[PDB]
């Protein structure tokens, strides 16, 4: 499951919510080498303990914003943070990074999804696919 | 969630998988360009519709587009 | 001070305590917010984060500062439009020499100041008439700047209203017809941008509403002795 | 002496020293919000006013909000 | 979530949107969730049955109010003297005072003025009793009942129309040119031959002996043996007293001309020839497309028949593209019955038809500006729907190198000369204003640039007009044109050179002014409406546009920045002038008319050269009792009409907080509002069942127009009622 | 016998009723006299000021002919001297740089040739490089 100690931090009014409870919400774990300040996502700065530290939060963009400053923002780079997603019922899903391996660079064994074998100016025109219920770049 | 579809014109610069601040798009072996790799979007159901990616195409238009459609809390960015 | 006093003062409080939460709120969401995690990333002045999330249009600091100008600008005039009023009917006025005082506007203040017809009647169109019939005097220069007062403001509101999409496909229409006869600007011209935009309007809105409140004032009371 | 008796004087002096005000005051929200974003550091504001600042932001928010409405509806 | 069944992508939105965005696409059937071509077309019927029933339903109860609680009875006893009575008043939350201010025109309780002008038309028309009103009121019930249940009658399975039904031009125009227009106009001319011209002489018929009063005394026998001027004859002497019997003629066609002496309008006799020829003409005009016997043209070979050797491909194809494509038919109604609603108010105020309608001037106004704004309305809606048809019914390969796909070729040069000439305008209109304006302010109102409109001026003269003394065709009496024995010229020359009348009002120079403004106005509204039809397609910002539909937010802020870039944003501020422009021609007309019935042109003739003798000598001028509405002396009759202008001056303000804050700061502020109820004991209890959202900004843009345009129309209205009102009414 | 509604200042009471108390629009005392005096020339109507006719009539010439040409003129002359300098700068290997900082001495060489513009722009238009063609010309997609 997941471990990790919280960071010491005194609380905020921009913490978690309802939907935390009821929907979903995000968890962040990270092994930092010393104990220092970051900044947190929803507001203040906060103490992280030296080894692993756990931080739930309610959107994903929140956790990668947490990343990326946490990659960006100490001179010791902290690469092993993994983003979690956490369903009321108690399962976890695991998130960030997919496979390992950060998605800026290319790794053998993803498969490629979304990709169009056209150019954007050959799109179908609407009136040739007009009360079908689709739309021009889905076909 | 929006659709994100990725066209032939792509170089592989990953501009566009840097931009991304939700984590949708990716970076997957290709032979259409020098750089032997074109982006993906494997996670669009998290996606919110920023158009980062979109600001960082270097190309000629666009080789990556994202179309708005239904709107979930994911994609609406709700925290409550 | 009497009903209409009261309600004024409590009427610049609301207007005061509006201006100090668009401002305080643009300085404690600064750097970032439930909506946008890491906007102080973007920078102090950007216009938005795009068409994602429902919509981004206006969350920068910058764009706080913006909204506030007009809330500050509807709060002072609110303030000097009180302050002429009352002492213009209450305060000032002449003195015959049995002592008795005649005021400017004989007192209509604390009847007529208590409801939103009151003020369009009993001061904005009645003394507005000394402006308006400012032609042929020497006060003509303040009625044609009155009027100018009103047009730039009108003019502000087709920058605030738009947008720059549609402006940067016109000029590209334009730019095509100064192509067809080879006269091009090596400079490629482009629509303003969408923070250009917005200052643009709000400085030329609040340049021709205190224009016009300036040449309103002025040419009143230069002709009430 | 005489800007009593001077009432175009009163007025204008009156109303452009306001008007200079207000436009100082706003200058004021803009450029705190500008060190907010640029100038603050939080590994030296830990648990510090401005800190607490940040971390109860929403409760400030929302009762000047509230403040708002209420003076707005009953005035 | 059930609602809207339509759209699954709505319905499946955890969000507040789901409940707009529902409303907004509800009656766009054609992007619905499986909607067919068939099904469309048949709910679209179904729907126009059902707007065609409202429209009935409308008239009948304006009937009915003015017949229960109006003083019709009364007020054709003294048509120039007694106020028309819209409907009651009953406000328990109306005071005293108010109660003795709204007791008028001699009624006994609180009550409106009617200013639609339906009294006149009711006069006119035939009908003189509260009976009459009645009888009418519930045969139109009967008939929005009727049309109700045809609408539901093909809709169920055995009668729905085919699609193949739906598209036969041919028959659909037979039938609605000879039938719908021809027949029309022809019972009509019947109508007011066997019962409004003998109601007008005097003569009472009704339902009752109809069948046995001959129109003309000598009955059917000229009108097929070919002696039809016997119809002619004896017409309506100038002493004729409108409803009794005294001067008046027996002729029931005649071509009179100008207006009659005592009611300061056309002639109805001169309705009958009308309307019976032009019901004549439409029903040749309707024999003209083959349907089923042979004989007839058909529209497809005369379509592509006239081709050119300029233009390439001619009109080839256009009546495939026409005929599959429902919003290229709906933008050319929409523009035929915009230019037609103009062409009703601009020939109305000049021609009155109706009884002592002239003297009346609230509703001359009333309906001047009611018309006007219609047909400015639907002329956007045109351009608007044809740029819908652009974005998705436009095929191309279908329309290569004819006129419709010419277009886009050349559009470039089509945005830049209307700029061109949109500028041209605006520059040496405003230039030549603020010159007047600043040398009348000096002192000096003698150097002042006055152009006379010297072609207006002649074509004035040569319908007839001799004030101006061009002497040209039918002012010159030496002339062709001028003797030719034409049954009408001695009238109409007659109206014309009265000065008693609106028909072709005298000008001078600030009516140059204004027109060529109102030009200027036309021209730059048709070029915002005209780039965006021309670039809802695509543009170089966004080559790809058609692919992301006729309305979408933005493009996001790369690529420089991409706001307001749809079509429908186009729209949006194409709206903002047309209100402008409708703003300007309707305050010229009113100052003008104002004038006119005071009989002091003087003042409109001295003061329009310069822009503060419009703010000064119209505006502030004539606010002088609609702010005395209500007063701290007490209230009179127009306090309504000040406390609708007030609210208008406030719905105006209100959609600038749409128009100018956007999206973002309202919607962190709901986050803080959220969080702050989610917080707090004893609301806790109670949930949202949709998570508050901010409005969108496509939703924004129009909530906003919407509040504007409403404070603007309630401004103008309040306005100009109280101002007629008080000056005369 | 045209403009039967328009009346000469010269006999037009209103007019001299109103010229008598010309302002003075400069230093010279004078100049309300002059303005009285050269606008008896024109066509007054009721209200006492002169009006312009531009029907196209040459006895009326001087109200908008003469101006007309002279306007048209000068804005040749500016067009033509803007057009020809931007040209002349599009081979400079820098012309925005030309554009921001105005190069003086090929800007007052171009001012002083300004007066041959009608010459000049029919000598272009003959010699087919006033005008590009539409293939040369980028446009916006359909
Ligand atoms: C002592 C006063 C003072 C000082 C020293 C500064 C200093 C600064 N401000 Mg600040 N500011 C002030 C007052 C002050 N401000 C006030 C009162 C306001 C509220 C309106 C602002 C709002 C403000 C914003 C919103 C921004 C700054 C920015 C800046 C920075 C420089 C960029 C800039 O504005 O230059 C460039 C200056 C201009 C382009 C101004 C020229 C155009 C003006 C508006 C025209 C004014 C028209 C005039 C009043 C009337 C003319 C009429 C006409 C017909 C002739 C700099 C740190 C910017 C920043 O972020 O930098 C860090 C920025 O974005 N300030
Ligand atoms: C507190 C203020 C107030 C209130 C509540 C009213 C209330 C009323 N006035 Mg009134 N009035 C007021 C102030 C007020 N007045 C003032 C200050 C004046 C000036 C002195 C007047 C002058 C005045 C006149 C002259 C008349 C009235 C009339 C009326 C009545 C109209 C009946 C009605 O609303 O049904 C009809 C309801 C509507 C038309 C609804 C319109 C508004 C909605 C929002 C539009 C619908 C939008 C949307 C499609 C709704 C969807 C469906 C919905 C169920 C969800 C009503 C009792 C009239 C009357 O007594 O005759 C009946 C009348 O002739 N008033
Ligand atoms: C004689 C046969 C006939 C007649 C009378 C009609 C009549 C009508 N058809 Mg129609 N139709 C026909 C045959 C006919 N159809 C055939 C054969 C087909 C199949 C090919 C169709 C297919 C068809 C479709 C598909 C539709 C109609 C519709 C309509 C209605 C449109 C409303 C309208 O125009 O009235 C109002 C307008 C007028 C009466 C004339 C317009 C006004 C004129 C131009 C100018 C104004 C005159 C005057 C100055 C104004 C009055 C002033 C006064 C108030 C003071 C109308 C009732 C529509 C509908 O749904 O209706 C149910 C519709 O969608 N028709
Ligand atoms: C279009 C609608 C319409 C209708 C329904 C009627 C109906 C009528 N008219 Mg009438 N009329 C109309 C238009 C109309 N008229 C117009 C436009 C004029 C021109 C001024 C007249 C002129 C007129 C006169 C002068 C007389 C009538 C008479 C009559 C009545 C019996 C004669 C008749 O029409 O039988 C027509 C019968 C036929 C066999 C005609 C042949 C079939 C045609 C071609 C169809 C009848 C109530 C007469 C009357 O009151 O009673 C005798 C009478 O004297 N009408
Ligand atoms: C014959 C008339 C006609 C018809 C049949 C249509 C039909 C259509 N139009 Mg269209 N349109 C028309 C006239 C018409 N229009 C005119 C005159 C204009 C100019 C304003 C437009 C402008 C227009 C635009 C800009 C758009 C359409 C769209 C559409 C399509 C679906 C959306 C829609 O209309 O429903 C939905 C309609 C609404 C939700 C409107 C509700 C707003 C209400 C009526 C405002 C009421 C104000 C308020 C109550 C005032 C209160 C006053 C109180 C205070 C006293 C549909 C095919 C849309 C489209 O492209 O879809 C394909 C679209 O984007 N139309
Ligand atoms: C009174 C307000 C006002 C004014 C003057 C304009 C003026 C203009 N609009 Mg605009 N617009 C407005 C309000 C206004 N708009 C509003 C509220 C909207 C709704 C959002 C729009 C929507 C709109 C659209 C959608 C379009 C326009 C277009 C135009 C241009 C068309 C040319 C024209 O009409 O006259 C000619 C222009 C003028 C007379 C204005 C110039 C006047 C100045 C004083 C000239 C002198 C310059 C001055 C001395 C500079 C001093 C600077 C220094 C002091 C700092 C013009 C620049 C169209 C366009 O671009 O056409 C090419 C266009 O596409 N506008
Ligand atoms: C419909 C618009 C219209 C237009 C375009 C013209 C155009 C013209 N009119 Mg004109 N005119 C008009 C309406 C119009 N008119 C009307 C309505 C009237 C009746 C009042 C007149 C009465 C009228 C008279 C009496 C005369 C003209 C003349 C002229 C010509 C003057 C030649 C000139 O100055 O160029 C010269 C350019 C250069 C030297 C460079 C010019 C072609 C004159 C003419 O016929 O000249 C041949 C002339 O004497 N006009
Ligand atoms: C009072 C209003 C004045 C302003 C209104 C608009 C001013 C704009 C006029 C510009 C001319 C447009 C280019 C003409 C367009 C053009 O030259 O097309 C070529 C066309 C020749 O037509 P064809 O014989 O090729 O075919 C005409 C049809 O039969 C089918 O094409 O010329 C005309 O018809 C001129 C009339 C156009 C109207
Ligand atoms: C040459 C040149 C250029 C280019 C110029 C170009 C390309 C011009 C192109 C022009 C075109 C294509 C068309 C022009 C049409 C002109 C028309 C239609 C003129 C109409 C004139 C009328 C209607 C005269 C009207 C009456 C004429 C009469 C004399 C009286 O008054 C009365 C009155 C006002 C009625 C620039 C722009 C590059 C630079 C300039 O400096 C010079
Ligand atoms: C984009 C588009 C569209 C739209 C457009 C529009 C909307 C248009 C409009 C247009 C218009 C709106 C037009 C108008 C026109 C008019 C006219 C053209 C008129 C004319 C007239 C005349 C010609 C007259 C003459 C005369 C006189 C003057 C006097 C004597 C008698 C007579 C009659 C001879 C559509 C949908 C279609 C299609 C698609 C695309
Ligand atoms: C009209 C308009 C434009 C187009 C306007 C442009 C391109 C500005 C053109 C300015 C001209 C070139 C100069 C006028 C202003 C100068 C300051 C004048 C200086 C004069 C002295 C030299 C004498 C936008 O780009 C825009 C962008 C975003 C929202 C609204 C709008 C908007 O409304
Ligand atoms: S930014 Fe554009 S070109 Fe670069 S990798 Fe992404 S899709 Fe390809
Ligand atoms: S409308 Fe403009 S400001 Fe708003 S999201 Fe789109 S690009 Fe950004």
């Amino acid at each position: 499951e997941l471990s990790g100690q919280p960071p010491k931090f005194g609380g905020s009014t921009g913490g978690l919510l309802s939907k935390a409870n009821r929907e979903e919400k995000y968890a962040i774990t990270w092994t930092s080498a010393s104990e220092q300040v970051f900044e947190m996502p929803t507001g203040g700065a906060a103490i992280m303990n030296e080894g692993e530290n756990l931080l739930y939060l309610a959107r994903k963009e929140q956790c990668l914003a947490l990343g990326t400053q946490l990659r960006t923002k100490f001179k010791p780079k902290i690469q092993d943070y993994k983003i979690y997603r956490v369903y009321p019922s108690g399962e976890v899903q695991y998130l960030h990074p997919a496979d390992g391996v950060f998605p800026e660079k290319v790794n053998e064994g993803r498969e490629a999804q979304g990709t169009k074998t056209r150019r954007i100016g050959q799109n179908p025109e609407p009136v040739t696919i007009k009360f079908s219920g689709k739309a021009p770049y889905e076909v | 969630s929006h659709s994100v579809k990725i066209y032939d014109t792509c170089i592989g610069c990953t501009q566009c998988v840097r931009a991304c601040p939700l984590d949708v798009l990716e970076m997957v072996p290709w032979d259409g360009c020098k750089a032997a790799q074109i982006a993906s979007s494997p996670r669009t159901e998290d996606c919110v519709g920023c158009k980062r990616c979109e600001t960082a195409c270097p190309t000629d238009f666009l080789s990556i587009r994202v179309y708005l459609g239904a709107e979930t809390t994911r994609s609406m960015g709700l925290a409550y | 001070l009497g009903t209409a006093d009261f309600m004024v003062h409590h009427i610049h409080a609301f207007t005061i305590h509006v201006t100090a939460l668009i401002l305080l709120k643009g300085v404690l969401y600064a750097r970032s917010s439930r909506l946008v995690p890491d906007k102080a990333n973007l920078g102090f002045r950007f216009p938005c984060d795009g068409p994602g999330r429902g919509g981004t249009c206006q969350v920068s600091g910058w764009d706080h500062v913006f909204l506030g100008l007009f809330w500050m600008y509807n709060s002072l005039s609110i303030v000097i439009f009180h302050f002429s009023w009352k002492m213009q009917s209450d305060v000032w006025g002449t003195v015959s020499p049995d002592g008795s005082v005649t005021h400017v506007t004989l007192g209509n203040f604390a009847q007529s100041a208590i409801t939103i017809n009151g003020w369009l009647r009993d001061f904005l169109w009645a003394q507005a008439a000394n402006v308006i019939n400012s032609y042929g005097s020497a006060l003509s220069a303040y009625g044609i700047m009155f009027l100018a007062g009103h047009f730039v403001f009108a003019f502000s509101l087709m920058f605030l209203f738009s947008g720059r999409g549609y402006w940067q496909e016109l000029i590209e229409s334009i730019v095509w017809a100064h192509n067809k006869l080879n006269v091009a600007p090596a400079i490629q011209p482009r629509a303003l941008s969408i923070i250009q935009g917005r200052a643009v309007g709000v400085a030329h809105y609040l340049l021709g509403g205190i224009v016009t409140t300036w040449a309103f004032f002025l040419a009143r009371s230069l002709s009430i002795g | 002496p005489y800007q009593a008796i001077d009432y175009a004087t009163q007025l204008s002096l009156f109303t452009h020293h306001m008007w200079i005000g207000g436009f100082l005051i706003v200058g004021a929200g803009a450029h705190g919000a500008i060190f907010m974003v640029r100038d603050y550091d939080p590994a030296k504001n830990v648990n510090n006013l401005l800190d607490r600042m940040l971390r109860h932001r929403d409760a400030i928010i929302s009762h000047l909000n509230w403040v708002c409405i209420f003076l707005g509806f009953h005035s | 979530t059930k609602f809207p069944k339509f759209s699954q992508d709505l319905a499946q939105d955890p969000t507040t949107r789901r409940i707009w965005y529902g409303i907004a696409t509800a009656h766009d059937f054609e992007t619905h969730d499986g909607m067919t071509e068939e099904n469309l077309y048949q709910k679209i019927f179904a729907s126009h049955f059902g707007h065609i029933a409202i429209i009935f339903l409308w008239t009948s109860g304006t009937l009915f109010h003015v017949a229960w609680q109006g003083n019709f009875e009364q007020w054709i006893k003294d048509p120039l003297n007694i106020r028309p009575i819209a409907h009651a008043i009953w406000d328990p939350h109306f005071g005293e005072g108010a109660v003795n201010a709204f007791t008028q025109a001699g009624a006994s309780n609180p009550v409106n003025i009617a200013y639609s002008g339906v009294y006149h038309w009711f006069y006119t028309i035939g009908m003189t009793t509260n009976q009459e009103l009645y009888s009418g009121a519930v045969f139109l019930l009967v008939l929005a009942s009727l049309f109700l249940f045809a609408g539901w009658l093909h809709l169920q399975p055995k009668f729905r129309p085919s699609l193949a039904w739906f598209k036969n031009a041919e028959s659909r125009l037979n039938h609605h040119l000879a039938g719908l227009f021809g027949v029309s106009s022809l019972a009509w001319a019947g109508h007011l031959v066997h019962v409004a011209i003998p109601e007008a002489r005097g003569q009472h018929v009704g339902w009752d002996n109809f069948l046995s009063t001959p129109p003309h005394p000598a009955g059917l026998m000229p009108f097929f043996t070919g002696n039809w001027g016997v119809y002619a004859a004896d017409p309506d002497t100038a002493g004729h007293i409108f409803g009794t019997s005294e001067g008046a003629g027996t002729a029931i066609l005649t071509f009179l001309g100008g207006f009659h002496p005592q009611t300061e309008s056309l002639w109805l006799t001169d309705i009958a020839h009308h309307h019976l020829a032009i019901a004549v003409i439409f029903i040749i005009a309707g024999h003209m497309y083959r349907t089923n016997w042979g004989i007839g043209h058909s529209i497809k070979e005369i379509l592509n028949a006239h081709k050119g050797p300029l233009t390439g491909a001619g009109h080839t194809n256009l009546y495939d593209t026409i005929n599959n494509s429902l919003h290229f038919q709906l933008g050319l109604a929409l523009a035929s019955l915009g230019v037609i609603t103009s062409l009703v108010a601009q020939h109305m105020y000049s021609l009155p038809s109706y009884a002592f309608i002239a003297q009346d001037h609230t509703t001359q106004a009333a309906l001047y500006t009611h018309h006007q704004y219609i047909a400015g309305f639907l002329m956007v809606g045109a351009f608007a729907h044809g740029a819908i048809f652009f974005v998705r019914d436009y095929d191309p390969v279908a329309n290569k190198d004819n006129v419709l796909a010419r277009m886009l070729e050349h559009k470039e040069a089509l945005i830049s000369h209307l700029s061109w000439v949109s500028l041209f305008l605006g520059f040496h209109t405003l230039g030549l204003y603020v010159h007047n304006d600043v040398v009348v302010a000096f002192g000096t109102p003698e150097k002042q640039i006055l152009i006379e409109p010297v072609f207006a001026q002649w074509i004035q003269a040569t319908s007839g007009k001799a004030l101006y003394g061009f002497d040209v065709l039918l002012s010159n009496p030496d002339s062709i044109a001028s003797t030719t024995g034409a049954a009408w010229l001695p009238g109409w020359l007659d109206a014309i050179n009265s000065g008693t009348n609106s028909l072709f009002l005298t000008i001078g120079p600030g009516d140059f002014l204004v027109h060529h403004a109102i030009a200027l106005g036309l021209h730059t509204t048709a070029l915002i409406l005209i780039k965006g039809a021309l670039d809802a397609r695509g543009s170089k910002l966004m080559p790809d546009k058609k692919d992301f539909g006729y309305s979408f937010p933005c493009d996001g802020p790369g690529r420089g920045g991409t706001c307001d870039i749809s079509a429908w944003d186009a729209f949006y501020l194409a709206m903002f002038w047309m209100l402008n422009t409708l703003g300007w021609l309707t305050f010229y007309w009113h100052w003008k008319h104002l004038g006119v019935w005071s009989g002091n042109v003087a003042q409109f003739n001295e003061n329009s050269t310069y822009l503060m003798g419009w703010f000064r000598d119209y505006l502030w001028a004539n606010s002088a009792q609609l702010i005395n509405g209500y007063n701290p002396y007490g209230v009179n009759n127009l306090s309504v009409w000040a406390w609708m202008f007030l609210f208008g001056h406030l719905v105006w303000a209100t959609g600038f907080m749409f128009l100018i804050s956007w999206r973002g700061y309202w919607q962190e502020l709901i986050e803080t509002i959220v969080w702050a109820h989610e917080r707090t004991p004893l609301a806790n209890l109670v949930r949202w069942k949709d998570k508050p959202v901010a409005l969108s900004i496509v939703q924004a843009r129009l909530v906003g127009l919407a509040h504007f345009t409403v404070g603007y129309v309630l401004t103008y209205a309040a306005f100009l009622i109280a101002s007629t009102a008080g000056k005369f009414g | 016998d045209d403009f039967a509604n328009l009346t000469p200042c010269s006999e037009n009471p209103a007019y001299l009723a109103k010229s008598k108390n010309f302002l003075n629009t400069t230093n010279d005392p004078n100049s309300g006299k002059i303005r009285a005096e050269r606008y008896a020339s024109a066509l007054c109507g009721p209200e006492g000021y002169p009006h312009l006719i531009v029907d196209g009539r040459f006895t009326h010439a001087g109200d908008f002919l003469i101006p007309s040409i002279l306007f048209l003129y000068i804005a040749g002359w500016i067009g033509w001297v803007g057009r020809s300098y931007l040209i002349e700068i599009r081979e400079s290997k820098n012309p925005e740089m030309q554009e921001v900082v105005i190069n003086v001495p090929l800007a007052i060489k171009k001012m002083l040739g300004g007066f041959l513009w009608p010459l000049a722009a029919v000598g272009e238009y003959t010699s087919g490089k006033l005008v590009m063609k539409d293939s040369e010309i980028p446009t916006s997609p359909r």
